[PDB]
RNA sequence: UGAAAUGCGCAGAUACCGGGAGGAACGCCGAUGGCGAAGGCAGCCACCUGGUCCACCCGUGACGCUGAGGCGCGAAAGCGUGGGGAGCAAACCGGAUUAGAUACCCGGGUAGUCCACGCCCUAAACGAUGCGCGCUAGGUCUCUGGGUCUCCUGGGGGCCGAAGCUA
């Protein structure tokens, strides 16, 4: 579809407190996207898991969601 | 010492009495491991993503800091013995990496 | 680590004059620093085999610039090895 | 015994049966049912038609206890599947919303022979 | 499960919710990607630490390459001592299948798989390609530096292909 990257301004991708911006790169399934979808540099792609992955143990982002109407 | 930043995560159901006792618990330790307290933050309450110690909630606190690199880990051993402490995480500070200029 | 104070300090502390950053007498300087930061390291930390592998580099490197040395100027390979204590 | 208005399916479904359990909005199951405890029995429990069965018995114990609609949720992948959801939905009984919720390692356990395969 | 049976279940199993224990492994990101000399390395954090690339062209002044032997590293399985043991599972105990079935399928299950320390030193340890250096068209995709950032210039990973080589 559109690209998740092309939806917003700048923003500080080694920012793991910001889970406004971080929550459009995780599924509705709460998985972290695949660049096909984040529309990310590779380099990117890389620091954002890992601040994705700081969110998720602080409690402000998902490891999961499940699937709504299937 | 080099620049870190200490996430606490606390106890949502707690009030000046503890709230505060711990907060500075917390600066007692941070001083007496020999962090200098730069800036600070407290966007305190908020909606967890998942229930972290059975409650759907979290108070948050976040330090940035300069300290001695030998003592970080036990730092962080000491904050989390507290129970109203729920999680600790001390981080390396970072440039901002920022995308779409 | 080993910080650039530390480092330049260990510069200033050879260097046959003021500039010199290369040289024999100063990189087996710096190499005796590290080599034992990380025997140092390597003392605790026995499992970890893949340093463990830089300082074998590190030594022969040394020891490789002290070869050159030795056989150019006898005198300041003595002053250096005698400054620095080893390979006896 | 009690009326409950409204509370969960619980489908499971899987390669060898699907169980149907029903239970109130905290999930304390009212009634259930699986395709051994329609008629059938051995690789037959796997059928869809057995989905439906037990989906549509399991529904008819649950408006016993004056059940009027449900939240579903499915887990596992099986024949038996969108045919047991399309029977809840066609049962009288409402279907609220329906949720995959099948329970996933983070990669954690070593599987059996079987199930290792993608090895 | 092809179909079954062994097996578990009225000492109440399965499915469902709530709480607790433990062991082991880290889903998405994840790649045709990255790192390491090889073996090999994947949740997150901190500390300690090895390598390596680019720019400046500042320093030393051939200090280089290779390397018998030596020394060290070396997947899995295996061994010793002591922990640990959730799941998986040689052997083994059962159920099927079969003409038979010391197998393939199903149900159990010990060593082991896990940790520490000490051994073992093997492999389709494979790119089945020793290391180092110079030289000989391009095109295209990719990871990672620098620039005057349309394009140029390093380092790395692929694909097609000049000359040439090859049974
Ligand atoms: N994950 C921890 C790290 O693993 C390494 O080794 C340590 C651990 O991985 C290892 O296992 C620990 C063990 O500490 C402890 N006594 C028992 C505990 N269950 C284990 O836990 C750890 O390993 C197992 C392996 O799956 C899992 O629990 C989990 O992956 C991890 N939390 O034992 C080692 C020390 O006891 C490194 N030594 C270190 O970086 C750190 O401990
Ligand atoms: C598959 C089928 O129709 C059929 C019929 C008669 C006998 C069997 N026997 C099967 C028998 N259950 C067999 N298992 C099997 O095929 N599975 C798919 C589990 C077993 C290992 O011995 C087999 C491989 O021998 C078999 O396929 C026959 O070959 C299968
Ligand atoms: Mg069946
Ligand atoms: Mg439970
Ligand atoms: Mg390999
Ligand atoms: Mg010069
Ligand atoms: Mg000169
Ligand atoms: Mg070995
Ligand atoms: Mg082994
Ligand atoms: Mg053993
Ligand atoms: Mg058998
Ligand atoms: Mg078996
Ligand atoms: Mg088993
Ligand atoms: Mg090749
Ligand atoms: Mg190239």
């Amino acid at each position: 579809k559109a690209k998740v990257k092309a939806t917003l301004g700048e923003f500080d991708l080694r920012d793991y407190r910001n889970v406004e911006v971080l929550k459009r790169f995780l599924s509705e399934t709460g998985k972290i996207l695949p660049r096909r979808r984040t529309g990310l540099s590779a380099k990117e792609q890389r620091i954002l898991a890992k601040t994705i992955k700081r969110a998720r143990i602080l409690g402000l982002l998902p490891f999961t969601e499940k699937l709504v109407r299937k | 010492m080099r620049r870190y930043e200490v996430n606490i995560v606390l106890n949502p159901n707690l009030d000046q009495s503890q709230l505060a006792l711990e907060k500075e618990i917390i600066q007692r330790a941070l001083e007496n491991y020999g962090a200098r307290v730069e800036k600070v933050e407290e966007l305190g309450l908020r909606r967890l993503a998942y229930p972290i110690a059975k409650d759907p909630q979290g108070y948050f606190l976040w330090y940035q800091v300069e300290m001695p690199e030998d003592r970080v880990n036990d730092l962080a051993r000491e904050l989390r013995i507290r129970d109203n402490v729920r999680r600790v995480m001390v981080v390396k500070s970072q440039e901002p990496f920022l995308a779409n200029a | 680590p080993i910080t650039k104070e530390e480092k330049q300090k260990v510069i200033q502390e050879f260097a046959r004059f003021p500039g010199d950053t290369g040289s024999t007498e100063v990189q087996v300087a710096l190499l005796t620093l590290r080599i034992n930061r990380l025997s140092e390291h390597l003392k605790v930390h026995k499992k970890d085999h893949h340093s463990h592998r830089g300082l074998l580099m590190m030594v022969g490197q040394r020891r490789r610039l002290l070869r050159y040395l030795q056989r150019e100027d006898p005198e300041r390979y003595r002053a250096l090895i005698e400054k620095l204590g080893i390979r006896g | 015994k009690r009326q409950v208005a409204s509370g969960r399916a619980y489908i499971h479904a899987s390669y060898n049966n699907t169980i149907v359990t029903i239970t109130d909005p905290d999930g304390n199951p009212i009634t259930w049912s699986s395709g051994g405890v329609i008629g059938y029995k051995g690789s037959r429990k796997g059928t869809p038609y057995a989905a439906q069965l037990a989906a549509l018995d399991a529904a008819k114990k649950a408006m016993a206890y004056g059940m009027q609609s449900v939240d579903v949720i499915v887990r596992g992948t099986g024949a038996g599947r969108e045919q047991a959801i399309r029977a809840l939905q066609a049962s009288g009984l409402q279907v609220k919303s329906i949720v995959d919720d099948t329970p996933v390692p983070h990669n954690g356990c070593r599987p059996k022979k079987k199930f290792r395969k993608a090895s």
